[PDB]
RNA sequence: ACUAACCAUCUAGUAGCUGGUUACCGCCGAAGUUUCCCUCAGGAUAGCAGUGUCGACCUUCAGUUUUAUGAGGUAAAGCGAAUGAACUUUAAAUAUGUAAGAAGCCCUUGUUACUUAACUGAACGUGGGCAUUCGAAUGUAUCGACACUAGUGGGCCAUUUUUGGUAAGCAGAACUGGCGAUGCGGGAUGAACCGAA
RNA sequence: CCUUUAGUCCCUCGAAAUUUGAGGCUAGAGGAGAAAAGUUACCACAGGGAUAACUGGCUUGUGGCGGCCAAGCGUUCAUAGCGACGUCGCUGAUGUCGGCUCUUCCUAUCAUACCG
């Protein structure tokens, strides 16, 4: 993993595999998830998933 | 082992005198030895140095008297040249 | 060039064997569209090694001076040209000939 | 141009002058001035090695340095918040004094009248 | 000792940079020949034999005849 | 006139060199690097690891994003905008420097041998407040200072960017990743492959 | 002090059966001073640095240069240019090297077999 995507995974609290967090969508947080796209899967959850 | 000419070593006064020392990095005025008498006295020391040790005491003396007479004749010519320069 | 020379001491180790020498070159004229075998007069500029110029090494891109007396080039003022620049356009190390194009 | 010891400068390295030009790593840099001379300016820059930053000192001439405005946004905010806070306390309602990141767009409707959509092929043929 | 220490430390960097200089002089020499080559093709104006001056003198003289 | 052998002892003579150097378990755990020194078989310093003390504390820091401003205007579109990569309203991709408040302020006034024509400016402060979002986001399993102590101070391979050359090879530079101290699944097999510690 | 560069065809000496050679004007370039200095892909000696032998789907039967032709491709395409097959033009060695060596394999076959 390159050094820049490593730091974002730490800042997003994704320290382990099959680990999930809730993120508020802004312009500052969207570009964070864009860099770690080779390592994460994300999307918009519904009421059931919450 | 390195040469004394390259190192900036001052000249030291010994039984052999230092004489007047010319400054470094300036004109060391050329003196010419075109005169035959001045050519003979230099030639006497070159021939004496190459010959080396002679067993005979008389021949060893004649090797030195040739250098001495060469110095005297050259000195007489230089004094006459100095007198001619003083006249001019 | 000449058959027997006494080289300077600074070049006396550099032996050029007799079986590796060339006297004539295949020289093409760009405007007349002919190729003739002309004698080599001197090696003028090797653009790789300056020592190769002094030793006379023939290399691709090396300017040599060739005798153009047979070609009958009429210069200005009506004089038949006798020595012209030619650039070696082949690698004489790999093929046993020297190929050149006149700088006319 | 007059420079003082301590301000923030940007190094551009113009190609007109070959004297006093720093390395290509120091081209397009930004640092703090620690020393001012007759024709050169000493600038302290930061360089990263593995994880830390080793501060390096380079002498850059006047022809390659220029002032920056990175701080100028911070001082523009410090007065704009100050006047807004005084103006808010004057009439007595709160105001969001912070800057917030751009939010996702809200819902809206787009009419089709006068703007009937044009169909496009994957490649243009005409 | 200072001189031998720097030559022990620079070393290979001088060796590589010397090769780049020698690769540059080949390019400059070959390009100077091509400027001569295009000039004679465009026109010429010479003597019966080539000039007695060496290269980078006779070529520079021809490029100063423009 | 000058200037071999064996035995015991001084002698356990001189090494930076060769070989070896003795139970178990737990906890913490590296570097293979910068700078300087008559420096390269060497010392000091800084870094990584640890101990002790002091000081704090969101008043913290961060190989991250955002905002603002630079160095690449690098592609693109237009020229029914002007002008003509060197054209531009706008502006990619890709990495990159700097700043983002309590240490900033703002309001009143004390010192100075600095400064100014001058109760004018520059530095340090006293008195009030912004202490509840205090002036982007996200995280934070704490961070800073001093003193002391041990091992370290070799590189190999690959991606991308870049420089030069050859018939083809190849040689150099920067970042990053893997291996060196790493077991496991897969690629029949295995220093450099994939997955995953 | 002369040389070169570009201009005026503005001026002198020498030669020559009417044509030349040698200098001038304008302003760019070349050549602290007899102590020594600058410089080189050169040589000799001494030392330092880098590399610490090389090659491994290698090799074989048909040259190179230059022109013409040339299907295509290219930054849109026969022209920015790259560009094959052809055709035209140029072209006794040797000598630390040999001899001997069972068995087995390859065919790139000298012979024996069979074909065109």
């Amino acid at each position: 993993i390159p050094p820049k995507p490593r730091k974002i995974l730490q800042l997003l609290r994704l320290r382990q595999i099959n680990n999930g967090v809730f993120v508020k969508v802004t312009k500052a947080t969207a570009e964070m998830i864009k860099i770690v796209e080779p390592w994460v899967a994300y999307g918009y959850p519904n009421l059931k998933s919450v | 082992v390195y040469s004394e000419k390259e190192l900036g070593i001052p000249q030291l006064n010994t039984v052999t005198p230092v004489g007047v020392t010319k400054p470094k990095g300036k004109k060391k005025g050329k003196v010419f030895v075109d005169d035959r008498e001045s050519m003979n006295t230099i030639l006497a020391m070159v021939e004496a140095e190459k010959q080396g040790q002679i067993e005979s005491k008389i021949m060893r003396a004649r090797q030195l008297e040739e250098i001495r007479e060469a110095r005297r004749i050259e000195a007489e010519k230089k004094e006459a040249e100095r007198k001619a320069l003083l006249e001019n | 060039g000449p058959d027997f020379t006494r080289r300077p001491v600074k070049y006396e180790r550099f032996i050029r064997p007799m079986g590796l020498r060339y006297k004539k070159a295949n020289v093409t004229h760009p405007t007349l569209n002919v190729t003739v075998q002309l004698p080599i007069l001197s090696v003028k500029k090797n653009p790789s090694n300056p020592l190769y110029t002094q030793l006379g090494v023939l290399t691709k891109g090396t300017i040599i001076e060739v005798n153009v007396s047979d070609l009958g080039i009429v210069t200005a003022s009506g004089k038949i040209a006798w020595g012209r620049y030619a650039q070696i356009t082949n690698n004489p190390e790999n093929d046993g000939c020297v190929n050149a194009v006149l700088l006319v | 141009r007059t420079y003082r010891v301590g301000d923030i400068v940007d190094i551009k390295v113009n190609g007109a002058v070959q004297k006093g030009m720093p390395h290509k790593f120091y081209h397009g840099k930004t640092g703090v001035v620690y020393n001012v001379t007759k024709s050169a300016v000493g600038v302290i820059v930061y360089k990263r090695v593995k994880h830390r930053y080793i501060e390096k000192r380079i002498n850059v001439r006047i022809e390659h340095v220029k002032p920056s405005r990175s701080r100028e946004d911070f001082l523009r905010r410090v007065k704009e918040n100050a006047e807004l806070k005084k103006k808010a306390k004057a009439e007595g309602v709160p105001v969001q004094l912070k800057r917030q990141p751009a939010m996702p767009r809200e819902a809206h409707t787009v009419s089709i009248a006068d703007n009937k959509p044009v169909t496009l092929a994957p490649v243009a043929y005409e | 000792a200072r001189k031998q220490r720097d030559l022990k430390k620079f070393g290979k960097a001088v060796q590589v940079q010397k090769q780049l200089e020698r690769a540059k002089q080949k390019r400059e020499a070959l390009d100077k020949i091509n400027q001569l080559k295009r000039k004679r093709a465009e026109g010429g104006a010479l003597g019966a034999t080539e000039a007695d001056d060496p290269f980078d003198v006779a070529v520079d003289n021809e490029l100063s005849r423009d």
